[PDB]
């Protein structure tokens, strides 16, 4: 029956800035009888549960630091968050509980801040997994912003295709940035054929492609 | 020479009315108890040859019949039948002294009497008069049979009383002049019958119906209340009472039931329950049914049928605001005495009456009779009205917790004994207060007290 | 404080039937005007909300999954249960209880994940990323471990015995194209360490019982 | 005659 849509579906705020949050109901959620909002806002980690911040439109849970605050009656309720910390990145979930219990789709909120190039790593094959009879090399993009990276990968300068995985971090904590892994996969006849192994790197903040590179040797 | 005919007929009224102790009502009328026999003086043309025959005829209502047994026809004989009959006592030149006798099943009422003579090969008829039949509290086989005198000279024979209000904290007491006897109120009461929606859509089946003390009981508690009916007292609880009387103001209830006369039978303003509870007494003691006021301190009124005053809270101490349920600091209502042919042989004596109109019952604002001895023991299926009264007397006080979420409840505390105390009547002969609590119920805190309320919460 | 713990098997076959155990402590089930309820969250969705059982017995339950679900208590055991019937794919996700009272649900469990799967089980292996002049840079040298292979989801990774966790990614798995599981855990330390002090990545993947502390060795190329 |  009550359905629950929060905006916007995503944000960012820079560092101390007020984040703001909306959620607004199909019907109304306040109870005549006794003049209360059955309404809720969780707050969601990358790897976590939902953890409760406020109950009843506003009254806030033990333990929950003074800046987050809820306001709104009846149909239309606000979560604010007055400076936010590197810290509160996170999917806010709004909730209803006067007829059984429905939620938010969500809204994403991240820190803005400065463009910030990746640093490359690459790491050839184990020794321990050439004896497997496949390879996987490993090119490593750390601490970049924004998210949005491309990676390619060209072996003995011929581009690939088909046979590589990306996978990315959310956004941190502490340095507010991501971390991205690509996963070049060979069998190892194929590895043992080509010489030059290469990731090639587009980002934001560079102004052409990054490479990094090793040649197949024991150095 | 000449045809058989009546001269004249002697009613010896002063003689009946003092053997059928109907001798206090303020009336000129023939007023007589049913089921008795009363003795006349017929003076007529001739003496009886034993070749002709009278037949007396009798009729009560609009539409009379005999299969209804509100007319009947019986010859003079010597012989005593069963129903109506007339047996010839005496016979001194043209006087015939004569014993008629009414059915103990008689319907009361107004009826009409006329003889219908046949003599030289002809016939004659002609009207004898009228007289008034009531219900008839001294004979054992009616059903309003009262058998201790002391208590009858109370219950039908006392014209003022005493009614207990209050809290319990405080209780007190109020006079009240039941005023049966003074004029033109007698016939009021019966005025009442005939105005009844009974009697408005079927008047033959009402008045046939009029043998029947539960009947009469129970039109009576709709037709002191003005809801519905038009009937003689209109119910105020505002506190601003203009347009009327103050019901603090009334004394007794001949004022009231006068007045509904003199204008013509419109509801008369205002009354609260003693108010009811008084005009009703009036009304029952008129027609010959026993009858008292009783009063109850915390009387519940339930709205839901339950057997329980129900307050309701959310889960943290919130009182929501739900419910109609509702207890007042006293109430005052009727019990009338007679068997219930309905119930069975267990169930007789004192029947709860209510003309205050709290709760309807098939669509009118009536109430009972009750068999007090039914409410005591749970038995609250029964006719009629038993749930309510049940609860006015022996409801628990529930509070309730809601969940608004999941929309469950449930009990939180019962107050099974705050209900229905210092139940109260006046004494036989005096003005001290009789405690009848243990009439309506098993003693608070005892173990069958809490099987009944069990039994009855089962028989809903 | 209150805690709770869901568990039960992690894979579970088509048109079958889940059964998922909450256990908690930290108050009773058997106190008036208290319940415990489950909610479940698809892989990047919205959460649902399924059941709830009082103390009394009394039960609700997502009117849309009513005829699937089935909830019970244990209280001796300070244990609920939940009965899904028909598992299909859709129905793979993370599924938590939580703690009811007066508020909404308040306090929730880690939440245990659910694969609705006809494949089988298999165990990782552990490859290592080790530190060369190819992960350094400005005295800070990347290492990190490579879990290939693996099936169901989950598995968790530690450094050093959770001694370490500054500076740690551990990257979301991949479904890799033949239908297994695969994902890489990196950790950024000095260079300086690299000489003197050790580095061991612990994995743990449940399902297939596999336990291993793979030593990361600083490579010299 | 008054509510409690
Ligand atoms: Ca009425
Ligand atoms: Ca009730
Ligand atoms: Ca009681």
């Amino acid at each position: 029956d009550i359905v629950m849509t929060q905006s916007p579906d995503s944000l960012a705020v820079s560092l101390g800035e007020r984040a703001t949050i909306n959620c607004k109901s199909s019907q109304s959620v306040l109870y005549s009888s006794n003049n209360k909002n059955y309404l809720a806002w969780y707050q969601q980690k990358p790897g976590q549960p939902p953890k409760l911040l406020i109950s009843w439109a506003s009254t806030r849970e033990s333990g929950v630091p003074d800046r987050f605050s809820g306001s709104g009656s009846g149909t239309d309720f606000t979560l604010t968050i007055s400076s936010l910390q590197a810290e509160d990145v996170a999917v806010y979930y709004c909730q209803q509980y006067y007829s059984l219990w429905t939620f938010g789709q969500g809204t994403k909120v991240e820190i803005k801040r400065t463009v910030a190039a990746p640093s490359v790593f690459i790491f050839p094959p184990s020794d321990e997994q050439l004896k497997s009879g496949t390879a996987s090399v490993v090119c490593l993009l750390n601490n970049f912003y924004p998210r949005e990276a491309k990676v390619q990968w060209k072996v003995d300068n011929a581009l690939q295709s088909g046979n590589s995985q990306e996978s990315v971090t959310e956004q941190d904590s502490k340095d507010s940035t991501y971390s991205l892994s690509s996963t070049l996969t060979l069998s190892k006849a194929d590895y043992e054929k080509h010489k030059v192994y290469a990731c090639e790197v587009t980002h934001q903040g560079l102004s052409s492609p990054v490479t990094k590179s090793f040649n197949r040797g024991e150095c | 020479m000449a045809a058989l005919g009546v001269q004249s007929i002697n009613w010896q009224t002063a003689f009946n009315r003092q053997a059928h102790h109907t001798d206090k009502f303020s009336s000129q009328e023939l007023i007589l108890r049913r089921g008795q026999n009363f003795q006349v003086l017929m003076i007529m043309n001739k003496g009886l040859g034993s070749n002709e025959r009278l037949e007396f005829i009798v009729s009560t209502g609009p539409y009379p019949s005999e299969s209804a047994m509100t007319k009947a026809v019986f010859p003079l004989s010597n012989g005593s039948s069963g129903g109506w009959s007339a047996v010839l006592q005496a016979s001194n030149g043209n006087t015939l002294t004569i014993s008629i006798s009414s059915p103990a099943s008689a319907p009361i009422g107004r009826y009409t009497m006329a003889l219908q003579i046949f003599s030289q090969g002809g016939i004659s008829s002609v009207k004898l008069g009228t007289f008034i039949l009531l219900f008839n509290p001294w004979l054992n086989v009616d059903s309003v049979f009262m058998g201790n005198h002391a208590e009858r000279e109370e219950y039908v024979q006392e014209d003022a009383g005493i009614i207990f209000v209050g809290s319990t904290n405080r209780i007190g007491m109020i006079g009240w002049n039941f005023g049966q006897f003074e004029e033109d109120i007698l016939s009021i009461c019966l005025s009442i019958l005939d105005r009844s929606l009974n009697f408005r859509r079927d008047a033959a089946t009402d008045v046939a119906s009029r043998n029947d003390p539960k009947y009469v009981g129970r039109v009576l508690s709709a037709m002191i209340n003005s809801n519905d009916d038009n009937g003689v007292l209109a119910g105020n609880w505002s506190g601003t009472y203009t347009g009327g009387r103050d019901p603090r103001s009334w004394n007794g209830s001949v004022e009231i039931l006068k007045n509904w006369k003199k204008s013509g039978f419109s509801p008369v303003r205002y009354g609260q329950c003693w108010v009811f509870a008084g005009t009703l007494n009036t009304a029952l003691r008129s027609l010959g049914i026993p009858s008292r006021v009783i009063t109850n301190f915390n009387s519940a009124h339930d709205t839901d049928r339950n057997l329980s005053v129900d307050v309701y809270y959310d889960p943290m101490g919130n009182p929501l605001d739900k419910g109609s349920d509702s207890v007042w600091n006293f109430h005052v209502w009727n019990e009338g005495w007679f068997v219930r042919s309905d119930l069975g042989p267990s169930y007789g004596g004192w029947q709860v009456l209510d003309a205050t109109p709290q709760e309807r019952s098939q669509g009118v604002f009536q109430c009972g009779p009750a068999s007090v001895i039914g409410v005591r023991e749970g038995d609250v299926q029964l006719n009629f009205d038993m749930p309510f009264i049940f609860a006015e007397v022996n409801a628990d006080r529930i509070t309730w917790l809601y969940d608004n979420t999941t929309g469950k409840q449930w009990k939180n505390s019962v107050n099974s004994h705050t209900i229905g105390r210092y139940i109260s009547t006046k004494a036989v002969g005096s003005n001290a207060r009789m405690d009848v609590t243990d009439k309506y119920k098993y003693p608070e805190g005892s173990d069958q007290e809490r099987q009944v309320f069990q039994k009855a919460l089962g028989k809903l | 404080q209150i805690t709770l713990k869901e568990s039960g098997p992690t894979l579970v076959k088509p048109t079958q039937t889940l059964t998922l155990t909450c256990t908690f402590s930290g108050f009773s089930l058997d106190t008036s005007g208290v319940s415990v309820g489950w909610i479940r969250q698809p892989p990047g969705k919205a959460l649902e909300w399924l059941a709830l059982i009082f103390w009394d017995d009394d039960k609700r339950y997502s009117p849309s999954l009513k005829s699937r679900l089935t909830i019970t208590k244990d209280t001796s055991k300070n244990q609920v249960v939940l009965t899904m019937t028909n598992m299909e794919p859709v129905d793979t996700a993370t599924y938590y209880c939580a703690h009811r009272f007066v508020g909404t649900l308040d306090v929730w469990g880690q939440g245990t994940t659910v694969t609705v799967s006809s494949a089988s089980t298999k165990g990782p292996s552990v490859f290592p990323l080790a530190p060369s002049s190819k992960s350094t840079s400005g005295g800070t040298a990347a290492l990190g471990c490579l879990v290939k292979d693996y099936f169901p989801e989950p598995v968790t990774v530690s450094w050093n015995s959770g001694a370490l966790t500054s500076g740690v990614h551990t990257f979301p798995a991949v479904l890799q194209s033949s239908g297994l599981y695969s994902l890489s855990s990196v950790v950024t330390v000095p260079s300086s360490s690299l000489g003197t002090q050790t580095y061991i990545c612990n994995v743990n993947h449940k399902p297939s019982n596999t336990k291993v502390d793979k030593r990361v060795e600083p490579k010299s190329c | 005659x008054v509510p409690l």
